C-alpha cells in the first residue's frame, strides 16, 4: 500500500 | 519519483494531474496522466478501479505544483472514465491502462499553450532498444519512508530493461508480461514511487518524443533487482483508438 499499484485504493 | 529533479510543467506539458473528491468536500491526489489529444486523458486503472465512479474526479492540465494552482492550468471534469475491461491484478497489474475523457464547466476540451500540449502515441509495437534513456514525471514519493507527496512536479531518468533480464526470478520472474516494460537506473537510485502511477514514460524515438509507457507497478522503490514496471503503451493502440474515436 506505500508504493506503485495500490493507489487510490479502498484498502489502503 | 526518488532522486531526479524538480521541474515545471513546461517540461511536460502534456503531464495531467488527477485528483478526487471525498465524500464530504475533501479532494485527495490520485495519480498522474497523459494529455494524448485535446479531450483524452490516458492513465493506469489501478487508479481508479476501488472507485470507478467519474463524477468523482478532477483532472488539471498545466499544473506544476501539487496544492496550489499554476497559473495558466486548465481545471476539467471527467465526462467519461473507461478502464480496461482486462485489468487483473496481484501487484504485477495487467492491461493496468485507462482512458479519461475531459470536459470543462464550460463545456470545453484542451487548448494547447506554452504549459498545455499533447503527447505522440508510439507506432505498434515499436519502441525503443533496451539501455535506451527515457523521462518519468509525477507527484509521487521522494522516498519510500515518505508520508507526504512533494509539492513541486519531478522528474527523472531510468533505462530500458529487456524482457529477459526482468523476467529472470531474481527480478520479477513471470510477472512481468510482454504487455509491460520495465526501467531502471544503473545504481538503483532513482525510480518512479508511490503516487507517480498512471503517469508518462517518455523516450525519444526517431527524434519524437513518444508515450512508451504508464507508470504501472513495481515492488518498492529504487529497490536493487526491483525495476519501475510500465504498461507498454505500442500494444496497446487498437484500444486506445477504439476507446477514444
Amino acid at each position: 500500500c506505500s508504493a506503485r499499484g495500490l493507489e487510490n485504493h479502498r484498502m489502503c | 519519483i526518488i532522486g531526479g529533479e524538480f521541474t515545471t510543467i513546461e517540461n511536460q506539458p502534456w503531464f495531467a494531474a488527477i485528483y478526487r473528491r471525498h465524500r464530504g468536500g475533501s479532494v485527495t491526489y490520485v495519480c498522474g496522466g497523459s494529455l494524448i489529444s485535446p479531450c483524452w486523458v490516458i492513465s493506469a486503472t489501478h487508479c481508479f478501479i476501488d472507485y470507478p465512479k467519474k463524477e468523482d474526479y478532477i483532472v488539471y492540465l498545466g499544473r506544476s505544483r501539487l496544492n496550489s494552482n499554476t497559473q495558466g492550468e486548465m481545471k476539467f471534469e471527467v465526462e467519461n472514465l473507461i478502464l480496461h475491461k482486462d485489468y487483473s491484478a496481484d501487484l504485477a497489474h495487467h492491461n493496468d491502462i485507462a482512458l479519461l475523457k475531459i470536459r470543462s464547466k464550460e463545456g470545453r476540451c484542451a487548448q494547447p499553450s506554452r504549459t498545455i500540449q499533447t503527447i505522440a502515441l508510439p507506432s505498434m509495437y515499436n519502441d525503443p532498444q533496451f539501455g535506451t534513456s527515457c523521462e518519468i514525471t509525477g507527484f509521487g514519493k521522494e522516498q519510500s519512508t515518505d508520508y507526504l507527496y512533494p509539492e513541486q512536479l519531478k522528474m527523472t531518468v531510468v533505462k530500458l530493461i529487456s524482457h529477459r533480464e526482468c523476467q529472470q526470478p531474481h527480478y520479477y520472474g513471470s510477472e512481468v508480461t510482454t504487455k509491460m516494460l520495465c526501467a531502471a537506473d544503473p545504481q538503483w537510485k532513482t525510480d518512479s514511487c508511490q503516487g507517480d502511477s498512471g503517469g508518462p514514460l517518455v523516450c525519444s524515438l526517431q527524434g519524437r518524443m513518444t508515450l512508451t509507457g504508464i507508470v504501472s507497478w513495481g515492488r518498492g522503490c529504487a529497490l536493487k533487482d526491483k525495476p519501475g514496471v510500465y504498461t507498454r503503451v505500442s500494444h496497446f493502440l487498437p484500444w486506445i483508438r477504439s476507446h477514444t474515436k
